[PDB]
């Protein structure tokens, strides 16, 4: 929708070889955003930059665990 | 009076003797332990086993060395000898204190034995990172007891580093100043302010650690919200300024054992020389991270550490051309001595200018964690702290004992070590640069040559300590007692005889103030 | 450095005795521990 | 910076005093008045087992393990959640 | 209380040989050995200890 | 891979590792010259029979033993600072590959836009075919475009890992629950080899690391290749 | 037969029971951590507090009944508690670090916060105030004790540091309270590690400085003490100061800052 | 007090060189075989 | 997602007299979510309890002062 996208770009917040919080933000933008276009009526579509970026930088098994704990009400985020 | 004289001691000389004697035991250990690392070596494939006891090695021998051998002969055992004498003092400030330094060792060791006969040993690098070092990739006993052997290791060392400062500080002669007192002196109080800044700072992390595996905190694991890298950064804070401290009472001996068989009255540029030993503390305190330039840190903080770590070299330069401005017109003699001191300086000059190699960032990627960087830390180790021991070993032996050495086995057995040492160490760095990594029990077949050269030349180092021994046996069994030497106006260790008397300096000297 | 004479001077042979014991001490134990090393890892 | 006083002419053991009883012991009154107002036990908060909290990768060495050394059932949950 | 130092004084200043941890009397003797017959069979003890910790049991 | 006798460095097989190859050069003759004038000034103080035994005054001397060795420094200092920054720009890549390491092997996930992923295990010395390579073959090798700039993002579950290729330059450190970046780009096709470089157990020395560098059409095909 | 003033000790046994306490203290830690057994580490620490409470003793032998205190010897004790206070605070820097490396950087399993999600920290103007004015009013009581001293009033002295010891001891006793009423332990996460293992070394030098400073209170009933000789109460101070000032950088940095 | 002067500042004897040869080779040997006799532990263990 | 919209509901994120930040996160929070879904396609009906709240708390002065400092790009808060 404004894409062709291939990986997820320089991002001038996470500048640094720690790229933790980048997988972080984007995993919590995607849930957040998710949410918003459920509970008021939209579309999850709008969503989809987050989802790429956060599938591209995180471990396949960091997203597993939050999702488990997002299921099980103990994840720690704010979604 | 045995049990009196021994166990329950107070008094200086006889406690240096106890370490003395401590450490040389201990480098037996740490030198099996050696040869066992370069076995495993000496040719592809495996000989003991894989990397846990290969592992359970390097960490016990990399311990023994440091906190057994290398930090009880030069601050327990010279220290305790030779700073009461060169300032005139009766005995130590705490000398009873100073007892219980001594008797912590024994103990300390042990409980490094009793991690390696328990369970799987602690196959952890002297560096004990977690999570390798937690309780579920390292569960039971043997970390916690190497944990504990660190606790009392650091108490004895801390209390010796109170005795020193308060002996050095307040126990000169009325008009002595500060800078009148010898060199060795000053690096002796140096090393000791390092000892209580940094031992502190690595109780509390591997204190944190012992928490982390027994009592479910979790400074170090993430599932708590703890970071391993904590630990390393805990850990090298003291790390670094343990090296400074491991090599600067060798400093202190190397200025005397120069400035003696140079004929000379004084260390060229003494004050320029302690400078450099205050400067050389002050700044190994502020570098620690180039010992984690691959942990992911950002880009400004690896530049300052780079920066930060070269400069030390200033100083350390000037310590350099003022042990060669010392040579520089002297009355040379040839003695044992000197051939360690000579080699020192040449072979700690090539090793700390590999440490320069490493402290730029960008090279260490490449260099971390390969053997270039075990290349640097045995030249300023294995060729400068332990060229400065021997060196000041056999300069000091007919003060301790009352009897001379036989010279020309002491110098026999210092061509064996040049040899051996240098046949160990040098190939590693070629070792490095082609990448082969640290702590690997076996290796890929590119490597084989130059660690069969390496293996070969530990054995040839195991000769010389071998010949050591004899020798010490050799000057005990002959009895020449020392009647003379030369020097005393400028070395008053020397002038109560050979060995002094138990109590020395029961009148104090005379010193004015003109 | 000066000295007395040696009090009990030790000869080129009993230098000879010392240095073969002395090497003996450090390369047996080592020597018989590394010999048996298979019979080691196999129990 | 925020204090008021003088004291100075020369300082000794009857200003310590008058300092120890007229303002230190005084301070500890009344944060002991502050403390003994908002005593009393705070509502218990519904138990949600969080994977960072309740940690335990080794048995406590006393009682059954599991138990923290000053646990307090009214207000410490075990990783289960709260005790009967 | 009265001041009794001066007494202490003179006990701990008698030409007697003993070392000042001894030189109160005999109590001091039972105390020492108390002390290191507890430190010396603890550090037995603890040398048994680790003879059953080296090998596996339980 | 490194070879029999090698003395140096790997073959650089990056730009940074080039860069990296010329600054040790540049370092190294340093290092030998300093080295090689203190050894000459050793047997320079020890072969005259000429003495002087009074006093030296040191102030003039030591103006030149500090100032040279501050400008020998900076000299170093200076293109070290710049390959440091260089490996630091901002370059955009156009893919990301996540390595986790694993006792005692790592695993690879290209998570883009399929969910690929896969477990990469030395191959024992009884298994290697003939004329492989002792403790350097992997299974599954790390199959990347040539020539594009990739980022490569680096972390553990369980113990520390490190991910090192030398001759590409690169050594990041695999920390779990730390996410670390490190970018990679290859001159040249072929195959790259580096081993875990923290210590992390038992077969700390038996989990390397091989890159497969091929075109990036040859790429798409392999990636196509795993629906 | 000396002419110096230096302190020649006489040959001690307290240094290898000392030693051989620590021996019998960490194995035995480890005995109660792997072998379920506290046995070895009773007796450490009991041969701990045996050697320490004769050593001590021996050192007022020297000193308030032989003599050994010279002006130079009490000098090097002066140098020997700083450096040791010095030693301390390194050791607790230590710990500040954990705790500000933890809190400034929360990681995502903490829901990237601080304090995490699910901790609910002390109300630091409650108990942990109060704690602070405890401590704080104890400094100016042992100040008034040291001055008392040097102005030769035994009554006022004994009641001054009585109220010091006092204060320690109700501190000791809310702190004990606090840690029974915390709905956090020490396995919630890296917040209940650097909270109890911070503020619990601290409560642990808390308990060895008042037990300092009672051990001073019975010398004073005991007249050992000069107006112008007392290094004993000076060191027991000077420790207690740093007890002080250990608790304010807890309460800024743990209970306030990080609340 | 104690003896004092060559050979009597220290913990051993060496009134006899051929008694004072077998305490060294006891002492230097003892820690040099330790730590093979430690490996040999482990490997036997299991 | 249904209304009965009477006024803005207390807010736990700003509990005290002083409530400008509530006014202000109300007002970023629309104006964000409103360019978020007019970009990728969507409704801006999602994002319309945010505008009820800063309509129903921030000043109309506020409000037309920011309007008039995003049209003229100075708007110093980000969207
Ligand atoms: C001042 C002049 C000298 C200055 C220079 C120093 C000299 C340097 C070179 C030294 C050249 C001389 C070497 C002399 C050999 C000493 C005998 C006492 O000895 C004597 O009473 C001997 C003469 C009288 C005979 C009594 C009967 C003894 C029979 C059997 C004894 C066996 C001894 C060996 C037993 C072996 C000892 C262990 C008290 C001394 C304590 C020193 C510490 C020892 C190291 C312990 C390590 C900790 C272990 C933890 C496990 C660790 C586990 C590892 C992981
Ligand atoms: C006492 C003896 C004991 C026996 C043990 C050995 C002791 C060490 C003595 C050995 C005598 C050393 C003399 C210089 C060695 C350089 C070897 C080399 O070719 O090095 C090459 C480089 C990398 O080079 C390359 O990437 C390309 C290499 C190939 C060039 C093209 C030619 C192709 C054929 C190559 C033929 C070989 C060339 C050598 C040409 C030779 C030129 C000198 O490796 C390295 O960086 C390794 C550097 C290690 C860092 C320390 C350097 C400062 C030491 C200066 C004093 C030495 C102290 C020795 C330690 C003390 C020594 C006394
Ligand atoms: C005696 C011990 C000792 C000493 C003195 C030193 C001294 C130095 N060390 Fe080293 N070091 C170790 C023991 C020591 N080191 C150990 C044990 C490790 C590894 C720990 C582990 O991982 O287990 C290590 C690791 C280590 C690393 C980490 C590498 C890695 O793990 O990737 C680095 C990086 O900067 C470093 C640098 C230096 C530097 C710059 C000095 C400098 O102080 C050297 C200064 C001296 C000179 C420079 C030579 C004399 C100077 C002149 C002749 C003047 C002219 C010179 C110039 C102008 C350059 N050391
Ligand atoms: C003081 C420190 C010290 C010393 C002297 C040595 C000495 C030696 N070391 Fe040491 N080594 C370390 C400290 C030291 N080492 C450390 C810190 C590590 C890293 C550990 C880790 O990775 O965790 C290490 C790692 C290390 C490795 C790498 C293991 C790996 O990465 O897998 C190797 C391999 O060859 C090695 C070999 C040797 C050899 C052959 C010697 C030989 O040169 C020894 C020869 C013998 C002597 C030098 C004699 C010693 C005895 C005395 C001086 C007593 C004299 C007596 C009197 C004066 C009375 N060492
Ligand atoms: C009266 C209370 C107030 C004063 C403080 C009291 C205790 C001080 C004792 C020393 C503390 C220092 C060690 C830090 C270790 C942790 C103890 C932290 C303080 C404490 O007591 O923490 C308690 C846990 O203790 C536990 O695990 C068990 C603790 C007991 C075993 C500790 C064993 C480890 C000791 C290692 C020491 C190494 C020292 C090295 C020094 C080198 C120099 C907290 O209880 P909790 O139920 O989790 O939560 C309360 C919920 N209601
Ligand atoms: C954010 C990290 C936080 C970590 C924890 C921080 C804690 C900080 C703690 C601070 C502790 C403060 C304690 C105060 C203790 C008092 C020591 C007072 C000593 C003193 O007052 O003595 C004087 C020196 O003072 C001196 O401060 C010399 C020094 C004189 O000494 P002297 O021997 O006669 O020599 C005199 C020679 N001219
Ligand atoms: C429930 C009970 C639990 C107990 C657990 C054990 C802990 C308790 C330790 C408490 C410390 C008590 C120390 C008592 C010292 C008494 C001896 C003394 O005070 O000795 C004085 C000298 O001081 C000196 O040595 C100064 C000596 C300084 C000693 C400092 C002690 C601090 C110890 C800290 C150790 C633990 C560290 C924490 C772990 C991380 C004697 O000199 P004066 O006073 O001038 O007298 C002479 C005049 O009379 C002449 O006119
Ligand atoms: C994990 C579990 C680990 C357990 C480890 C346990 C380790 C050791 C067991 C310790 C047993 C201690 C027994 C009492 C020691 C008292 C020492 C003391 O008080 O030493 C004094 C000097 O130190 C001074 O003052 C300076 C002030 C006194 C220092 C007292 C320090 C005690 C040791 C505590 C550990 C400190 C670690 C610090 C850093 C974290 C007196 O020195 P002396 O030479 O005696 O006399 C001199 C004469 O002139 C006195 O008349
Ligand atoms: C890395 C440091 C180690 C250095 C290397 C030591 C150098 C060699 C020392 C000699 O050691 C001896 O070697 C014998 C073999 O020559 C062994 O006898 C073994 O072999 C004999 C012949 O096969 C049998 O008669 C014996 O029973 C059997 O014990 C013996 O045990 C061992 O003590
Ligand atoms: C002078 C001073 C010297 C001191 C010497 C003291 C010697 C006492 C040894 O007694 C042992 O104590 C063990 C504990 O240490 C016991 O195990 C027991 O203790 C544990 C419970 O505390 C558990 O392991 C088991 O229930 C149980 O087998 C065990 O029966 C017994 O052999
Ligand atoms: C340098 C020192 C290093 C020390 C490191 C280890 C410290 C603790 C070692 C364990 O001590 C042993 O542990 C057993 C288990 O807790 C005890 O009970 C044991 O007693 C009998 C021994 O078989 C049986 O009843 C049981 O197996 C068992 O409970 C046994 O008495 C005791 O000595
Ligand atoms: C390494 C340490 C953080 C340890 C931690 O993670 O616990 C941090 C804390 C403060 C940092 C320093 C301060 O930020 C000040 C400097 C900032 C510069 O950009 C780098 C060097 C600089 C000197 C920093 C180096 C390093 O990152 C420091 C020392
Ligand atoms: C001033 C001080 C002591 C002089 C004295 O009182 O004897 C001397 C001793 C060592 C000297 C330093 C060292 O010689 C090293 C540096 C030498 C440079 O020539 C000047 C700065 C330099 C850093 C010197 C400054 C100053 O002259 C020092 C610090
Ligand atoms: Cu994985 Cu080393
Ligand atoms: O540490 O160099
Ligand atoms: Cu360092
Ligand atoms: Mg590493
Ligand atoms: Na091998
Ligand atoms: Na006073």
């Amino acid at each position: 929708k404004i894409k062709n996208y291939q990986t997820a770009p320089f991002d001038s917040r996470f500048p640094n070889q720690n790229q933790t919080r980048n997988c972080w933000q984007n995993y919590l933008d995607f849930h957040r955003c998710e949410k918003a276009m459920t509970a008021k009526g939209g579309d999850v579509s709008v969503c989809e930059w987050y989802r790429r970026v956060y599938k591209s930088l995180c471990p396949i098994s960091w997203v597993s665990t939050w999702d488990d704990r997002r299921a099980e009400g103990t994840f720690p985020g704010k979604i | 009076m045995f049990i009196n004289r021994w166990l329950f001691s107070t008094n200086h000389k006889d406690i240096g003797t106890l370490y003395l004697l401590f450490g040389a035991w201990a480098g037996m250990v740490g030198t099996a332990l050696s040869l066992l690392i370069r076995a495993e070596l000496g040719q592809p494939g495996t000989l003991l086993g894989d990397d846990q006891i290969y592992n359970v090695v390097v960490t016990a021998h990399a311990f023994v060395m440091i906190f057994f051998m290398v930090m009880p002969i030069m601050i327990g055992g010279f220290g305790n000898w030779l700073v009461p004498l060169m300032i005139g003092a009766p005995d130590m400030a705490f000398p009873r204190m100073n007892n219980m330094s001594f008797w912590l060792l024994p103990p300390s060791f042990l409980l490094l034995l009793a991690s390696s006969m328990v369970e799987a040993g602690a196959g952890t690098g002297w560096t004990v990172y977690p999570p390798l070092a937690g309780n579920l990739a390292h569960a039971g006993a043997s970390v916690d007891l190497t944990i504990f052997s660190l606790h009392l290791a650091g108490v004895s060392s801390i209390l010796g580093a109170i005795n020193f400062i308060t002996t050095i500080i307040n126990m000169k002669p009325p008009a002595m100043s500060q800078y009148q007192t010898p060199l060795f002196v000053w690096s002796v109080m140096i090393t000791a302010v390092l000892l209580l800044l940094s031992l502190p700072v690595l109780a509390a992390g591997i204190t944190m650690l012992l928490t982390d595996r027994n009592l479910n905190t979790t400074f170090f694991d993430p599932a708590g919200g703890g970071d391993p890298i904590l630990y390393q950064h805990l850990f090298w804070f003291f790390g670094h300024p343990e090296v400074y401290i491991l090599i600067l009472p060798g400093f202190g001996m190397i200025s005397h054992i120069v400035t003696y068989y140079s004929g000379k009255k004084e260390p060229f540029g003494y004050m320029g020389m302690v400078w450099a030993m205050m400067s050389i503390g002050f700044l190994g305190f502020i570098v620690w991270a180039h010992h984690m330039f691959t942990v992911g840190m950002d880009v400004d903080t690896r530049a300052y550490f780079t920066s930060a770590t070269m400069i030390i070299a200033i100083p350390t330069g000037v310590k350099v051309f003022s042990w060669l401005a010392t040579l520089h017109g002297g009355n040379i003699k040839w003695s044992p001595a000197m051939m360690w001191a000579l080699g020192f300086i040449f072979l700690f000059t090539v090793g700390g200018l590999t440490g320069i190699v490493l402290a730029n960032s960008s090279l260490d990627i490449v260099l971390h964690d390969t053997y270039y960087v075990v290349a640097h830390f045995h030249y300023v180790l294995s060729m400068g702290a332990v060229f400065a021991i021997m060196g000041g070993f056999v300069h000091w032996f007919p003060l301790f004992s009352g009897y001379t050495l036989n010279d020309t086995w002491a110098k026999i057995h210092f061509a064996i070590m040049f040899v051996g040492v240098n046949m160990t160490f040098f190939p590693q760095h070629f070792l490095g640069l082609s990448g082969m990594p640290r702590r690997y029990s076996d290796y890929p077949d590119a490597y084989t040559m130059w660690n069969t050269i390496s293996s070969m030349g530990s054995f040839i180092s195991l000769t010389a300590v071998m010949l050591m021994v004899f020798i010490i046996w050799e000057a005990f069994a002959s009895k020449r007692e020392v009647l003379t030497v030369d020097l005393t106006t400028t070395n008053l260790e020397w002038l109560n005889g050979c060995p002094p008397p138990y109590h020395t300096f029961e009148e104090p000297t005379y010193v004015n103030l003109k | 450095i000066t000295a007395k004479p040696a009090k009990t001077p030790t000869s080129p042979k009993e230098q000879a005795i010392g240095l073969s014991v002395t090497f003996l001490s450090f390369l047996l134990p080592a020597g018989w521990v590394l010999y048996h090393l298979d019979n080691y890892k196999k129990s | 910076a925020s204090a008021a006083k003088g004291d100075h002419g020369g300082t000794g053991a009857r200003t310590w005093r008058f300092l120890t009883f007229g303002l230190a012991l005084p301070s500890v009154a009344l944060c002991t008045l502050n403390s003994w107002l908002h005593s009393g036990h705070r509502e218990r908060p519904a138990f949600i087992p969080y994977h960072h909290l309740r940690i335990r990768t080794k048995p406590f060495s006393w009682g059954d393990g599991n138990h923290t050394f000053f646990h307090n059932p009214r207000v410490n949950p075990l990783p289960t959640g709260y005790e009967k | 209380f009265e001041n009794r130092v001066a007494e202490k004084q003179k006990l701990f200043q008698e030409d007697n040989g003993l070392p000042v941890h001894l030189k109160g009397g005999a109590t001091d003797n039972i105390l020492y050995r108390v002390t290191m017959t507890l430190c010396l069979g603890g550090t037995l003890y603890s040398l048994y200890c680790l003879g059953w910790a080296s090998f596996p049991h339980k | 891979m490194a070879y029999p006798m090698q003395l140096g460095f790997q073959d650089a097989t990056s730009p940074i590792m080039e860069e990296l190859l010329h600054f040790h050069d540049h370092t190294l003759m340093i290092v030998f010259l300093i080295s090689s004038l203190v050894l000459y000034i050793i047997s320079l103080m020890l072969t005259t029979k000429l003495t002087h035994t009074s006093t030296m005054d040191a102030q003039e001397v030591e103006t030149i033993w500090t100032i040279l060795p501050a400008i020998i420094l900076i000299l170093i200092a200076l293109p070290s600072l710049r390959i440091l920054y260089m490996m630091d720009e901002i370059n955009n890549p156009s893919l990301t590959v996540k390595t986790m390491g694993h006792q005692w092997y790592w695993s690879y996930e290209y998570t883009d836009y399929e969910d690929l992923s896969f477990d990469s295990y030395m191959i024992p010395t009884s298994e290697l075919k003939p004329g492989e390579l002792r403790l350097l073959e992997v299974d599954n090798r790390v199959v990347l475009p040539m020539e594009m700039t990739i980022r490569m993002l680096v972390s553990s579950e369980d113990v520390l890992h490190s991910w090192a290729v030398p001759s590409l330059g690169l050594k990041t450190d695999a920390i779990p629950g730390r996410l670390n970046q490190t970018t990679l780009m290859s001159s040249r096709p072929g195959l790259y080899y580096g081993q875990c470089s923290e210590i992390c157990g038992s077969n700390h020395s038996f989990m390397p690391i091989v890159l497969e560098l091929v075109p990036l059409k040859y790429f798409e095909k392999w990636s196509a290749s795993m629906l | 037969h000396q002419t110096h003033a230096y302190h020649m000790v006489n040959p001690s046994p307290w240094p290898l029971t000392g030693a051989l306490s620590a021996l019998l203290m960490t194995s035995g830690l480890t005995m109660w951590f792997h072998f379920n057994s506290m046995t070895l580490l009773m007796i450490g620490l009991t041969t701990n507090m045996l050697t320490m409470y004769q050593w001590w003793r021996d050192v007022i032998r020297e000193s308030t009944f032989q003599g050994h205190h010279t002006p130079a010897v009490q000098k090097g004790l002066r140098y020997g508690m700083i450096l040791f206070i010095i030693s301390e605070v390194l050791f607790f820097t230590g710990f500040f670090w954990a705790f500000y490396h933890s809190s400034l950087a929360p990681t995502p399993e903490l829901g990237g916060c601080w304090p995490p999600t699910g901790i609910h920290p002390l109300n630091p103007l409650e108990v942990p105030l109060l704690n602070t004015s405890v401590l704080l009013a104890s400094g100016v009581s042992i100040t008034w004790a040291h001055h008392s001293l040097m102005e030769g009033d035994r009554k006022h002295m004994l009641q001054a540091l009585f109220i010091t010891i006092t204060l320690g001891v109700y501190f000791t006793l809310l702190q004990a309270s606090e840690y029974y009423e915390a709905p956090f332990t020490i396995s919630d996460g890296v917040y209940g590690s650097t909270f109890f293992v911070a503020t619990g070394f601290h409560g642990l030098h808390v308990i060895i400085g008042s037990t300092f400073l009672i051990v001073c209170f019975f010398r004073q009933l005991k007249f050992h003490f000069t107006s112008n000789h007392h290094f004993g109460f000076e060191a027991a101070a000077w420790y207690w100061h740093f007890v002080d000032v250990v608790w304010l950088f807890l309460y800024v940095s743990i209970y306030w800052w990080g609340s | 007090h104690y003896e004092e002067g060559p050979g009597k500042n220290i913990p051993f004897s060496v009134e006899n060189k051929w008694r004072l040869l077998a305490m060294m080779t006891l002492f230097f040997g003892s820690g040099f075989a330790a730590p093979f006799f430690i490996v040999r532990h482990q490997l036997l263990k299991k």
